[PDB]
């Protein structure tokens, strides 16, 4: 008879929740600003763009 | 000596059926060199020596080349502060320094 009989079920549902949490910490990018050209945009000028922005 | 007036009638079909005459032809070159180098802003432009007073931009100071040097050649930059003259090998493609 000890309080570890009835916990099981939460232990478990934080370590999965907490292992959630460091998985998507690691993972999902970091960056803003997804910047896309158009077609006709001359590569060799389009770079001039990206140094730009 | 840039656009023969031949080259201008093969082009445009005007070859055995005529339009409007090689005055208006000629005319309409002189006024189609006045719009183009003018959209794009470039000069004749033969092999070039170009000084420029060159503006500080920045507190690490980007320096914009106003016609983009060919590959490698040194540009010297002297003057404003520097006390002795300097070279630097800049992009090709781009003339951000």
């Amino acid at each position: 008879n000890t309080p570890l009989q009835a916990i099981g079920v939460p232990v478990a549902l934080y370590d999965a929740l907490m292992a959630r949490a460091i998985d998507s910490a690691d993972g999902t990018p970091n960056s803003k600003w997804l910047v896309t050209a158009s077609r006709d945009l001359d590569d060799g000028q389009a770079k001039e763009v990206k140094e730009g922005i | 000596t840039l656009l023969p007036l031949q080259t201008i009638r093969e082009h445009a079909k005007c070859d055995d059926n005529p339009r409007v005459t090689d005055d208006l032809l000629k005319l309409y070159r002189e006024a189609a060199f006045e719009a183009a180098e003018l959209y794009t802003g470039l000069s004749f432009t033969p092999e070039k020596t170009i000084v420029e007073p060159i503006r500080l931009k920045g507190r690490r100071g980007k320096i914009i080349l106003s016609a983009t040097p060919i590959a490698g050649r040194p540009v010297v930059f002297y003057g404003g502060g520097l006390g002795s003259p300097l070279e630097l090998i800049p992009r090709p493609g781009s003339n951000v320094l």
